[PDB]
C-alpha cells in the first residue's frame, strides 16, 4: 500500500492499482468499529460515484474530451511527467479543480446525448 | 493455451456465522406492543416464504454444534433484561415479617401464609403497618428464630428483585429468523433425520418458520410436531450427560388450572410506586393441578419404548421419576396466563416397557385421566440466576390453560444393575435444550458468488 | 434464488443472474436490524470492488487474457463444463486461488497502461 | 437540483446528471445522523445494483434490445416526448412496470451467453 508515493507520475503509472486494491475493508470499541466501517464505505463510494458521473468509471486512466485551459497551464509535458511527483503537484493543481469536475460532468452529459441522438437513428 | 475466466453469481456457499434478525408474522400488534418478547418491532413477513427445494444436493448437518441456538438464547436473556429494566423495584419491601396461618386447617393445601410488615408511604417519615398473603416457598423463616413468626423473602440474601409490570403479556408470539442478504438458510427435509448426518433433501429459505419461545422444562409444549415418526436425538446415546430429546409424532393434550378465586390488592411503596400482592381468597380453597389423558400418554410411552429399544436391544426401559434435587429442577415448571406452575410428576413417569407390546388395553375404550398436583411460586430465579429475579404479580380470578405435549427431555440413569432394565428419567434445566428441538432443521451459510474456471477463451485486445 | 445450485456450469450459465438479483433486497432487535444491513452493504461492495479492479465489472462473464497454468490443470474442458458441478469444483479449485486475483489485477493494469500508451498518440 | 422537474423529457436530458450529483452529497442527533447516512448509502446502492443487473450501468441512457409491448402502448412518440412531463408519465406507467425490469435482466443474460458463444470462438 502506497509503495510508490515518492516516484514520478510516469513511474507510478504502473503502480496505481495498489492504492485501490486496499481501499475497501483492508461496547465502546464496537461503536468505534461501526463508525470506522461506515466511514470506509462512504469514502469508497464517493469517488466511485464521481467516476460514474464522469462516465470513465471501471478504468484507472480517463480520457476526457475536455481541452486543458491555458490559465491552468504553466509547465510542459516532460516537465510534469518526468520531473514532478504527484504529492507536490497536487499543491499547485489544487486550484480550478472544482470547476474541472463540473466541466467533466457537463461534457460527459453532452457525449451521452450526442450518442443517444446518433443511436436513435441507428 | 488455456485461459482463465471468472464468473459472477455462481451457486456455491460456505459455512459461516452471522447475526440474524427477527421477523414477526404481520400480526396486529397495535394493542399489544407491551408483549415481553417485543415482537412488534420485528419486520413483518409480507409474502409467502421462499420454499425453494434445490435437488441433487447433499450436505452434512450438526444441530448440536449450531451457533443459532446460542444466539437466540442470548437474545431471549437480553429481551428479558430489557423488558424487566423499567419496572418497579422491591428493595424497600425486604423488611421483617410477622406471619400466621391464613388457611383454616392444614387440609390438602394450606401454603397461603398471612404476613404483616411495615412500609414507607409517600412521605419518608411516615411508616405504615401493612399486610399481605404469600406462598410458603416464597417466604423463609428468619435467622436464629425461636420457632417464631419472624420471616423474610428468599431473595434478600442473594439479590434484589423487581416485579413485572402489569401491562406485560407473556404470550409466546411466534418468531421468525431471517439471515441478512448475502447469506442463506439451508434446512433439511429428510423425514427421519436425527441430529447429525447428511441430509439428502435440502431446501433453502429466506426466513425460518414460526418457532415459539416457550418457557418450560421437562416437557416441550406447543412445539413443531414430528411429521411421521418419533425421533430420538442424543449427542452420544451412550453418555448419560447427553440429554435425550424425544420428538413425538402425535401431541398429548394437557390441561392445567388453579381453581381458587384469588384476589389482588395494592400497596403504596415510596414516591409514586406501587406493589401488587395477594389480598384474599374468595370461596373454598382447592388444589392447583393438571390433567392428562392417561391412555394416550401410555400409548406414547409404549411407542417411545419401541423407538428406544430399537436403539437399545434386549433391554427393558423403566420410566422412573427424575432424580432428587431442587423444586425448580425436579418439578415440571412452566407459566400460563401470567402465573408460574411447578408440577409434581411422580406418577407421570411411573411405568416400564419391554420388547413385548404390554398394553393392548389401549385398544379398549376408557376415560381415565391422570391428575397431578402443582404448586405456585411468586419469586423465580430461572436461567440459573443470570437474569434479575422476577416477582410475578398475582392475577385475579381463576386461571385455565391448555397445551400440547410434543416433546420430552429424558436422561439415561446408567446404573450398574441395568443389564436388562434400563432407567430413563425426566431432565432439564438448560433452556437451550428446549430450543435445539426446534432449531434442529436449520443451518446458516454464506454465499460466495465468484467462481474460477478455464474455457480457453481469450479477451479481445 | 439458487435455483440451479446442483446443476452443471453450462446449466448454471443461464441462471447466474438470479443469485446477484437478490443480494441487496429483503432496542435489542434494532441493533441486529442495523447490523444486517451494514453487513449486506459491505458484502456486496467487496466483490463489486474486486470486479472493478479486474476490469471485467458490469458483466457476469469475464474474458481475462491470463493463461491458465498447467499446475492448475488436471481435467479436460468437457470433463469440467459438462460433467462437473460448481460446488464440488470449488473444493478442488480452492488451491492456487489466492494468486489468481493478483494476476488478474496486474494484467488489467498492463492492459490499461498499454491502451494509454496507444491512445496518447492514436 | 431538480431544475427541470416540470419540463418535457427532451429538456431533462440536459439536467438529469446533476440530479445524480446530489444523490450522495452532503446522543439522539448522532443516532439520527447515523441512520440518515445508512439510508442514503442503501438508496444509492439499490438502483446502481439494478443498473448493473440490466447491464447498461455506467451510462445515463440505456438501449435495451427489448421490444415495447402493445398492451403498454397507447400514445405516439411525439405524444409522449413533447406534450407532457415525467410525473404524469410515471403515473401512467405505474401499471405493468414491475415485470419489465426482470425482462431486461434475462435479455441481458442472453446477450452475455451469446457473447460467450462468440468469444469462445474469438
Ligand atoms: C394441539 O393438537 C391438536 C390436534 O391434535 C390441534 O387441534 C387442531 O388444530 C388445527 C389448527 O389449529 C385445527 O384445524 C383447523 O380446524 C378448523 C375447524 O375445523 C378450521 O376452520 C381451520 O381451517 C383448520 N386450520 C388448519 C390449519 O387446519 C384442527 O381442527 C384442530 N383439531 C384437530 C382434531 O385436528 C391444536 O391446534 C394443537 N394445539 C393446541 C394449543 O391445542
Ligand atoms: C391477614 O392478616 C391481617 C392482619 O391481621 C388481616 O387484616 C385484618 O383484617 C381485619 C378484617 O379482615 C381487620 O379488622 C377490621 O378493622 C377495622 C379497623 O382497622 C374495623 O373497622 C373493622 O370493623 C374490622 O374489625 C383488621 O384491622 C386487619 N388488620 C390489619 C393489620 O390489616 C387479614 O384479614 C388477614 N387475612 C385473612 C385472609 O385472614
Ligand atoms: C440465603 O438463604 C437461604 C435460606 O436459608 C439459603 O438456602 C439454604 O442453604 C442451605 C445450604 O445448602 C440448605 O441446607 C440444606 O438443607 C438440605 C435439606 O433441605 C440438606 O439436605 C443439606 O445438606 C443442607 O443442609 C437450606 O435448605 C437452604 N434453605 C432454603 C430455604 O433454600 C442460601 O444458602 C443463602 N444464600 C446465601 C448466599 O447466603
Ligand atoms: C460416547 O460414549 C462412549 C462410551 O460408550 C465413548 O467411547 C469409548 O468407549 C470405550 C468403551 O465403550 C471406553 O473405553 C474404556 O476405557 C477405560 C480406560 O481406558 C477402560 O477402563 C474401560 O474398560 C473401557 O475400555 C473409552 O474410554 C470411550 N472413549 C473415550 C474417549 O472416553 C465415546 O468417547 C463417547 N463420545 C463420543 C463422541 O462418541
Ligand atoms: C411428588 O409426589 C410424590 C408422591 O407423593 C412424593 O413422594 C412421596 O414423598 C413422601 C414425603 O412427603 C413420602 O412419604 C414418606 O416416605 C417414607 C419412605 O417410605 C416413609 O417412611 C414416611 O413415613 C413417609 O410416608 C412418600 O413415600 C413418597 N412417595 C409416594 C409414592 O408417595 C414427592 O415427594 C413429591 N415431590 C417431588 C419433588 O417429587
Ligand atoms: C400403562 O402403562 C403401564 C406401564 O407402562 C402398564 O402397567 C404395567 O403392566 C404390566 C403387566 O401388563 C405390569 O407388569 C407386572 O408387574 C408386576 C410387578 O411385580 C410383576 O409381578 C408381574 O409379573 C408383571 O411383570 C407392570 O407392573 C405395570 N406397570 C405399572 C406401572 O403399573 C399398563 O398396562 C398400561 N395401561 C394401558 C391401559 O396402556
Ligand atoms: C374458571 O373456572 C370455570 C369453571 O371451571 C371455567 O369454566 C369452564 O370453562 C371450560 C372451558 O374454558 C368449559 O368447557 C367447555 O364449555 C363449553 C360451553 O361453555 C362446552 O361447549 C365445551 O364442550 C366445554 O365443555 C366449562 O364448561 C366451563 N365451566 C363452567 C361451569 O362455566 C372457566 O374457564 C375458568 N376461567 C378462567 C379464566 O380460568
Ligand atoms: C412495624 O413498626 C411498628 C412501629 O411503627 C413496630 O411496632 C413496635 O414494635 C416494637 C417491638 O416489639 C415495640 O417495642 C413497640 O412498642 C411497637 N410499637 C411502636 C409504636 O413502636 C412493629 O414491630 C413493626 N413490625 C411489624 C411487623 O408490625
Ligand atoms: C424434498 O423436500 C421437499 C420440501 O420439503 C418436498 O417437496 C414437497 O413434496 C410434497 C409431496 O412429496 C408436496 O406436497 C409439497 O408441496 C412439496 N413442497 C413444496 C414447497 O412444494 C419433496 O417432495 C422432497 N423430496 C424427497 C425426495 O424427499
Ligand atoms: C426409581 O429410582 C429410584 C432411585 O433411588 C429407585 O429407588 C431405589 O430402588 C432400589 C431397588 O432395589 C433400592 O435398592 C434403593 O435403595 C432405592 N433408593 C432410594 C433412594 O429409595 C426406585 O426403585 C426406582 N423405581 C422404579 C419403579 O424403577
Ligand atoms: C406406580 O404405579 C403402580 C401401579 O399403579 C403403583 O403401585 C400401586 O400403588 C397403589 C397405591 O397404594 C397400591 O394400592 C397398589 O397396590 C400398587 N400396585 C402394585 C402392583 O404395587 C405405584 O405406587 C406407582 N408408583 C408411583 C411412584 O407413582
Ligand atoms: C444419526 O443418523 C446418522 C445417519 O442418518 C448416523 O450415522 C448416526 O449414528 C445417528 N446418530 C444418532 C445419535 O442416532
Ligand atoms: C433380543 O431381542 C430380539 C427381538 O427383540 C430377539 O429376537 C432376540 O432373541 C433377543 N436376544 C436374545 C439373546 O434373546
Ligand atoms: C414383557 O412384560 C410383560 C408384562 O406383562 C410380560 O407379559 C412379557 O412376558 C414380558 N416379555 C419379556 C420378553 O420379558
Amino acid at each position: 500500500f502506497l509503495g510508490a508515493a515518492g516516484s514520478t507520475m510516469g513511474a507510478a503509472s504502473m503502480t496505481l492499482t495498489v492504492q485501490a486494491r486496499n481501499l475497501l475493508s483492508g461496547t465502546v470499541w464496537g461503536i468505534k468499529q461501526l463508525q470506522a466501517r461506515v466511514l470506509a464505505v462512504e469514502r469508497y463510494l464517493r469517488d466511485q460515484q464521481l467516476l460514474g458521473i464522469w462516465g470513465c468509471s471501471g478504468k484507472l486512466i480517463c480520457c476526457t474530451n475536455v481541452p486543458w485551459n491555458s490559465s491552468w497551464s504553466n509547465r510542459n509535458l516532460s516537465e510534469i511527467w518526468d520531473n514532478m511527483t504527484w504529492l507536490q503537484w497536487d499543491k499547485e493543481i489544487s486550484n480550478y479543480t472544482q470547476i474541472i469536475y463540473g466541466l467533466l460532468e457537463e461534457s460527459q452529459n453532452q457525449q451521452e446525448k450526442n450518442e443517444q441522438d446518433l443511436l436513435a437513428l441507428d | 493455451n488455456l485461459w482463465v475466466t471468472v464468473y459472477y453469481g455462481v451457486p456455491v456457499w460456505k459455512e459461516a456465522k452471522t447475526t440474524l434478525f427477527c421477523a414477526s408474522d404481520a400480526r396486529a400488534y397495535e394493542k399489544e406492543v407491551h408483549n415481553v418478547w417485543a415482537t412488534h418491532a420485528c419486520v413483518p413477513t409480507d409474502p409467502s416464504p421462499q420454499e425453494l427445494v434445490l435437488g441433487n444436493v447433499t450436505e452434512n448437518f450438526n444441530m448440536w454444534k449450531n451457533d443459532m441456538v446460542d444466539q437466540m438464547h442470548e437474545d431471549i436473556i437480553s429481551l428479558w433484561d430489557q423488558s424487566l429494566k423499567p419496572c418497579v423495584k422491591l428493595t424497600p419491601l425486604c423488611v421483617t415479617l410477622i406471619c400466621s396461618d391464613a388457611t383454616v386447617k392444614t387440609g390438602t393445601v394450606e401454603e397461603m401464609k398471612n404476613c404483616s410488615f411495615n412500609t414507607t408511604t409517600e412521605i419518608r417519615d411516615k411508616e405504615k403497618k401493612e399486610y399481605a398473603l404469600f406462598y410458603k416457598p416464597d417466604i423463609v423463616p428468619l435467622s436464629e428464630t425461636n420457632n417464631t413468626s419472624e420471616y423474610r423473602l428468599i431473595n434478600c440474601n442473594t439479590s434484589a428483585c423487581t416485579q413485572a409490570c402489569p401491562k406485560v403479556t407473556f404470550e409466546p408470539i411466534p418468531i421468525h429468523y431471517c439471515a441478512p442478504a448475502g447469506y442463506a438458510i439451508l434446512k433439511c427435509n429428510d423425514e427421519t433425520f436425527n441430529g447429525t448426518g447428511p441430509c439428502s433433501n435440502v431446501s433453502t429459505v429466506q426466513c425460518t418458520h414460526g418457532i415459539r419461545p416457550v418457557v418450560s422444562t421437562q416437557l416441550l409444549l406447543n412445539g413443531s410436531l414430528a411429521e411421521k415418526e418419533i425421533v430420538i436425538r442424543s449427542e452420544n446415546l451412550t453418555n448419560n450427560a447427553k440429554i435425550i430429546i424425544v420428538h413425538l409424532h402425535t401431541p398429548v393434550e394437557i390441561v392445567c388450572t388453579r381453581p381458587n378465586n384469588n384476589t389482588r390488592k395494592s400497596v403504596r411503596i415510596g414516591p409514586g410506586q406501587t406493589f401488587y400482592a395477594t389480598g384474599d381468597i374468595i370461596g373454598d380453597i382447592k388444589q392447583a393441578h393438571c390433567n392428562i389423558s392417561e391412555e394416550k400418554w401410555n400409548d406414547t410411552l409404549q411407542k417411545v419404548g419401541i423407538e428406544l429399544q430399537k436403539h437399545f436391544p434386549n433391554k427393558t426401559i423403566k420410566y422412573n421419576q427424575s432424580a432428587g434435587g431442587d423444586m425448580e429442577i425436579t418439578t415440571h415448571s412452566f407459566n400460563c396466563g401470567g402465573e408460574f406452575f411447578y408440577c409434581n410428576t411422580s406418577n407421570l413417569f411411573n411405568g416400564t416397557y419391554n420388547g413385548t407390546y404390554i398394553s393392548t388395553n389401549s385398544s379398549a375404550n376408557s376415560t381415565s385421566t391422570i391428575t397431578l398436583q402443582c404448586r405456585i411460586k411468586q419469586i423465580i430465579n430461572m436461567w440459573q440466576g443470570v437474569g434479575r429475579c422476577m416477582y410475578a404479580p398475582p392475577i385475579a380470578g381463576n386461571i385455565t390453560c391448555r397445551s400440547n405435549i410434543t416433546g420430552l427431555l429424558l436422561t439415561r440413569d446408567g446404573g450398574t444393575n441395568s443389564n436388562e432394565t434400563e432407567t430413563f428419567r425426566p431432565a432439564g434445566g438448560d433452556m437451550r435444550d428446549n430450543w435445539r428441538s426446534e432449531l434442529y432443521k436449520y443451518k446458516v451459510v454464506k454465499i460466495e458468488p465468484l467462481g474460477v474456471a478455464p474455457t480457453r477463451c481469450k479477451r479481445r485486445v
